[PDB]
RNA sequence: GUAUCUAGGACUACCAUGGUUGCAACGGGUAACGGGGAAUCAGGGUUCGAUUCCGGAGAGGGAGCCUGAGAAACGGCUACCACAUCUAAGGAAGGCAGCAGGCGCGUAAAUUACCCACUCCCAGCUCGGGGAGGUAGUGACGAAAAAUAACAAUACAGGACUCAUAUCCGAGGCCCUGUAAUUGGAAUGAGUACACUUUAAAUCCUUUAACAAGGACCAAUUGGAGGGCAAGUCUGGUGCCAGCAGCCGCGGUAAUUCCAGCUCCAAUAGCGUAUAUUAAAGUUGUUGCGGUUAAAACGUUCGUAGUUGAACUUGUGCUUCAUACGUAUGUAAGCGUAUUACCGGCCGGUACUAUUACUUUGAACAAAUUAGAGUGCUUAAAGCAGGCUUCAAAUGCCUGAAUAUUCUGUGCAUGGGAUAAUGAAAUAAGACCUCUGUUCUGCUUUCAUUGGUUUUCAGAUCAAGAGGUAAUGAUUAAUAGAAGCAGUUUGGGGGCAUUAGUAUUACGACGCGAGAGGUGAAAUUCUUGGACCGUCGUAAGACUAACUUAAGCGAAAGCAUUUGCCAAAGAUGUUUUCAUUAAUCAAGAACGAAAGUUAGAGGUUCGAAGGCGAUCAGAUACCGCCCUAGUUCUAACCAUAAACGAUGCCAGCUAGCAAUUGGGUGUAGCUACUUUUAUGGCUCUCUCAGUCGCUUCCGGGAAACCAAAGCUUUUUGGGCUCCGGGGGAAGUAUGGUUGCAAAGCUGAAACUUAAAGGAAUUGACGGAAGGGCACC
RNA sequence: CAAAAGUUGACCGAACUUGAUUAUUUAGAGGAAGUAAAAGUCGUAACAAGGUUUCCGUAGGUGAACCUGCGGAAGGAUCAUUA
């Protein structure tokens, strides 16, 4: 059955850049893939993605521009504190420099570097670099 | 594939590896603890023994000596133990059925050389430390 | 996927997009309460009243002329089943293979069908006792399932 | 109820039949005191904690009990058991797991010293007492600090150097560098001891007058020199001996390993050896392993436990300012309003609130340890002291004795509402802020004191209206699932009935003749007039050819004559229904080729065993003949297989191309003739569900390869279950459990051992094909 | 008045005979395995078409490896055309 649908959309988004597409077509739009591809696109790893909406669950084609190399997703949501935030920064991202760790904290759905900012902790919900 | 990868699963995950660290080979002298069974002496590091007899254990193939041991009946348990004297010379410094320090063969359980199945060392034969023997830097004891 | 026998296929219908339509459909939600009516009590389930529904007369979808939907009208005009359609058709299959049976002794796939069609049963059977539309102390007992068919 | 200080099945009495567990009860094991904490790595971790602090127990064993506030006390008593002592023989007395000792045990643990001066305890007590505590001797468990020379010309050569001269070459050579039992200059403390100090006293250190080095002296060792792995192809000896050696290996008469000598290396007051443990070990793996072939996916599917489960239910706008710099935006408020009833001067104090998981911030809780800021104990490990114009008077205030983490974790407060479960309004609650009762339950104040009589009030709760505006209340129908369906079907799917087909054996007859069968060659074996052959005929049991496929169906095992029946099923078609009913599964359950077993039938061919005939050096084999159990059908048992795709299952994605079974669909195709037609066939086009091949990665892999064995990325994450940890021993031994039994499931270890294994290359134009030569 | 030795009975209950069971260690005629294994005897089973392709399940038999029967598989000596 389909169990995690955030992950396979993170699997059709670096399945598909790594043969370098350029449009994607998820199925079938969590309103948690929506906020993740919103952060994903404040850091311009994404396109202008549009919901080709059915009274369904939702169809997202997604536009890809090239810029991104990994968006994974941490099943289970791992209970994430603040202190042990810099535990996963260190594996999930290759560089001290760059890449992203997408957490749900309770005040929205944030990548570290804003809930390290905010002061929030929550559940790990993926990353990408 | 595998693991049982939920969040709720930490029951599976130390019950299985709980019954899985049987299988590893030298984590089964934690789990049955074979040492005051199969080990000469009850687990302890060094035995005195009193020697019994000169065992002249031929060499494994494919090399030719012969190595010239030693069959201790210990104090501790009454086990046995084929020993070994190393350096050549000292079976000279036995004078037989006098008490014997033998200690481990240094491959934790397992005959070391071309010596078959043989798992001692003499260390001290008559508590005169046969390392300063050889050079005889004490005097063996003779009367 | 074929949740007891494994071919892997699709096929369903595909509702439209648009809820609202038709405007030209003549029928109104009223008489359809009515007709509903008159063809449920002769017996047949909502989905042999949808069917009908459909073709003859011909409605597309009922829950969109009328809102509610085809079961939940038969209980709101008295017409309740006392055991819904689905675990009915498959009783009213493994009372079929437990007849067939009683006289062919020595076949081992009617065996083995009924070992999975009775296993749906207590699934199905299971899930109508927790949303309550069956009572609770309900167990099909493969004895007297032959009565609740005729 | 009794007892106790007290609750209490603590115990008695009656009465109830309860409690507990796959979320591991109960029993067993422990070389188990629990914690603080210790060891060790980057993390994650394993391992240890008898041991100074806290809690607990015990004083040879068990039991008992007095005094007391407190003891089931043992430097109290009472028995008994064990051990043991003095006994004049009647009796009496024993308890070091307190200190220092002694015996034992063992690989393995200090002196029958001094002192209450310290810390504190105790009594009647300022004083007494205190082998607690402190000092000392012993003490390479351990940790820190650091002595073995320093300097000088010649020296003896290297080297620059000035320069001759240059593939050479020397000298002015020289900062240098060494060698110099050459020469010195000797610089100092281990010694050394007056006297000090320290101390309860004494010692140790620190101060210290005197005393103290040309090495021979005040004199470092311990391991090694094949590789791993730092460092001799040095000499002699020994010649598969002695030995070395963790591993791989040296020695078999020129040893880079042995015995040495010279040398040399590594650390150094330290070093080797053993067992243990940790890291190496992504070889226990949650982060993080592996399972096609190296070890490893249950034979199959069903299925509770368990684990895991799609989407949807207040979100940005709009205006302003605080605010980064025309702009930006991260700001608070106004505004699509319980931004919440009140009184206060936008402001206090109040009236007043669906949870849980998770998360933020707090409280709470011993130090020691650890992390650690502060501090020149001469430095350091430590310690918790210590600074200071005071220089000539000290009055000279304080820094301090922090701070967070192992006191993890639970538990308790508070902020948040993302994620995640639960929860409402469908055999009935949509409400009314309510004057409210058309229930009545009342309940205390004023009737100075107090009530019989009843109203206000009705603090109230529950009936209660038809004070019913009510948008009145039911999310979508997942390319989830189950269900339905002129459906249209399709298929060696299943069961039973029905029958067919040649053939094989046998038997009959008819005819013809003597050889027939079999092999590499025979023989066993059959047959005179009739085998074999021919022929027609009868009986039988078995098997379903050809069609026959990279074709179908089935959960796997498996499944082929016609037909009738019989329930079943995948796929497609579906603007049908239901609305998460799902995924995967310990235990459990059904099915399970062949052989085998129990009973009943049948019994053609084949045929384990058996007997022959050969073959062979032998042949209990292959080949040949005879056949028996078996093969076959119903009734059960057995429960395995190379049960193989050596590939669990559900879901999504990532590419062509060719076929190809079903079903759908368009011919803007042919063709059939019933007719141009229409049903039927074919071809073309598209689409599901696929399956099989190739082509390739432009993905992976050790490769062979794989469109999954890929997306297992860089320490990776769609769920779920089963399984593997060098090779043997060994699927053995033993216990449990199933079977009529054969046997099946569970299932070790002692011991042994350094390889065993996977895939691929190159070696046989060495007994394999296809070539191509020559008179060894 | 108080009170000893004695004493009745309930209780706590050492201890010792028994009966049992549990957990351990051990002796044993005979028997039957494993490993050492190097040099014995007999055969030649497997690896090449290892001279009867090899293996698997089961069943019987044989001095021994092994052989035979029925059903599998290729890990084969065939990825198969050849109308």
């Amino acid at each position: 059955v389909r169990m995690n649908v955030l992950a396979d959309a993170l699997k059709c988004i670096n399945n598909a850049e790594k043969r370098g597409k350029r449009q994607v077509l998820l199925r079938p739009c969590s309103k948690v893939i929506i906020k993740f591809l919103t952060v994903m696109m404040k850091h311009g790893y994404i396109g202008e993605f549009e919901i080709v909406d059915d009274h369904r669950s939702g169809k997202i084609v997604v536009n890809l521009t090239g810029r991104l190399n990994k968006c994974g997703v941490i099943s289970p949501r791992f209970d994430v504190p603040i202190n042990d935030i810099e535990k996963w920064t260190n594996n999930l991202l290759p560089s001290r420099q760059f890449g992203y760790v997408v957490l749900t904290t309770s005040g929205g759905i944030m990548d570290h570097e804003e809930a390290r900012r905010k002061h929030l902790g929550g559940k790990i919900l993926g990353f990408f670099f | 594939m595998g693991k049982p990868r939920g969040l709720r699963t930490a029951r599976k995950h130390v019950n299985h590896r709980r019954d899985q660290r049987w299988a590893d080979k030298d984590y089964k002298k934690a789990h049955l603890g074979t040492r005051w069974k199969a080990n000469p002496f009850g687990g302890a590091s060094h035995a005195k023994g009193i020697v019994l007899e000169k065992v002249g254990v031929e060499a494994k193939q494919p090399n030719s000596a012969i190595r010239k041991c030693v069959r201790v009946q210990l104090i501790k348990n009454g086990k046995k133990i084929t020993a070994f004297v190393p350096r050549d010379g000292s079976l000279n410094y036995i004078e037989e059925n006098d008490e014997v320090l033998v200690a481990g063969f240094g491959r934790k359980g397992h005959a070391v050389g071309d010596i078959p199945g043989v798992r001692f060392k003499v260390v001290k034969v008559a508590n005169v430390s046969l390392l300063a023997l050889y050079k005889e830097k004490k005097e063996r004891p003779r009367s | 996927g074929r949740m007891h026998a494994p071919g892997k296929g699709i096929s369903q219908s595909a509702l439209p997009y648009r809820r609202t339509v038709p405007s030209w459909l003549k029928l109104n939600a009223d008489d359809v309460k009515e007709q509903i009516k008159k063809l449920g009590k002769k017996g047949l389930t909502p989905s042999k009243i949808g069917i009908i529904l459909r073709d003859s007369h011909g409605v597309a979808q009922v829950r969109f002329v009328n809102g509610n939907k085809i079961l939940r009208i038969m209980k709101s005009v008295g017409l309740k089943p006392d055991i819904p359609e689905d675990l009915y058709h498959m009783i009213k299959k493994a009372v079929a293979i437990r007849k067939h049976l009683e006289r062919n002794r020595k076949d081992k796939d009617g065996k083995f069908r009924l070992i999975l069609v009775e296993s749906r049963i207590h699934r199905l059977a299971r899930y109508y006792k927790t949303k309550s539309v069956l009572p609770p102390n309900w167990k099909y007992e493969s004895s007297t399932a032959s009565a609740l068919v005729a």
